[PDB]
């Protein structure tokens, strides 16, 4: 939205955007855990090059 | 689960034995490498290191507690079948002077014309 | 019998080769615009 | 295969050095570029009930 | 509305909003009161979980 009347556009050539949070599991007495994407910390990636 | 709609608890259903125990894996120091189907102590563990790790990988020792053909005998010492066979591991070879030396097994094949004999391997005393 | 005896053995073992990009860029005239050309191989 | 092997490619390089009359010739090189080297590990779970 | 050229919009995934205000009576000499939603607060309400 147009903060203080100044338009911004909206980004482009984004094709997709994805969320892998973490994964855990607690299998008998040790923890595994498959560590998630930091909060806030993001990864622009160019596709399967 | 998160942000599921209710509160709930968990509880573990303990159970001890976790693997069959026939291959442990140990992490090699500096001075350690290790070649495939060949006998190594590390970390306390002796057996056959079953890939090749030079240093810093982990690898792979099959202690079954099986018979093994592995040769790599002190050839001066006789070994008659059916004797208590030791790893010198500062030689990195079999014996049978024990002294410090680990036990490892005990001869079935006495010393044939090849070096080749055939043990028993002992558990991981 | 274990996989890792036949490693080394490369030729034994099937061959195939990752695919990827391989090579260096094009280079490309970008003056060309700017300047006015002369050719004479009198000059 | 367990490990997948790397491409391979030739490339020459040269660059024109301004040439004096009685300037020699310096000549050019060429070099090899090597693609990268892929492995496959395995995984594996169970129980025991 | 738009304010400095802000034009703040609309916020949506709201489908319905209640206001719980009290509900007080007098039972001789005490007063029973229902306390409503307080004066400046509110509660976003996941549906019938």
């Amino acid at each position: 939205h147009l903060l203080n009347g100044s338009m911004y556009p909206s980004i482009k050539n984004i094709s997709t955007v994805i969320y892998y949070d973490g994964w855990e599991v607690t299998v008998g007495k040790k923890t595994y855990s498959y560590k998630g994407v930091t909060p806030g910390k993001g990864y622009l990636i160019r596709p399967k090059r | 689960f998160k942000g599921q709609p209710t509160p709930s608890t968990i509880t573990q259903i303990t159970r001890a034995k976790i693997s069959d125990g026939k291959s442990v894996r140990v992490i090699l120091s500096e001075g350690e490498s290790t070649k495939t189907q060949q006998f190594y102590l590390i970390n306390g563990f002796f057996g056959v290191a079953m890939q090749d790790g030079e240093k810093g990988d982990e690898v792979t020792l099959q202690i079954e507690q099986a018979e093994y053909e592995t040769d790599n005998i002190v050839t001066s010492e006789a070994f008659e079948a059916g004797k208590l066979i030791y790893w010198d591991n500062t030689a990195k070879k079999f014996t049978t002077t024990s002294a410090s030396n680990r036990l490892v097994g005990r001869v079935t094949d006495g010393k044939d014309s090849n070096n080749v004999i055939w043990f028993i391997l002992l558990p991981q005393q | 019998m274990t996989f890792s005896s036949t490693s080394n053995l490369k030729e034994l073992l099937r061959k195939v080769v990752l695919d990827v990009e391989l090579g260096r860029e094009q280079v490309q005239l970008l003056y060309k615009p700017i300047y006015d050309s002369i050719a004479d191989s009198n000059l | 295969p367990q490990v997948m092997d790397a491409k391979w490619a030739l490339q020459g390089n040269c660059v024109f050095l301004e040439h004096i009359e009685g300037e020699e010739i310096k000549f050019g090189t060429i070099n090899a570029e090597n693609g990268p080297v892929a492995r496959i590990q395995t995984y594996a779970t169970g129980f025991e009930y």
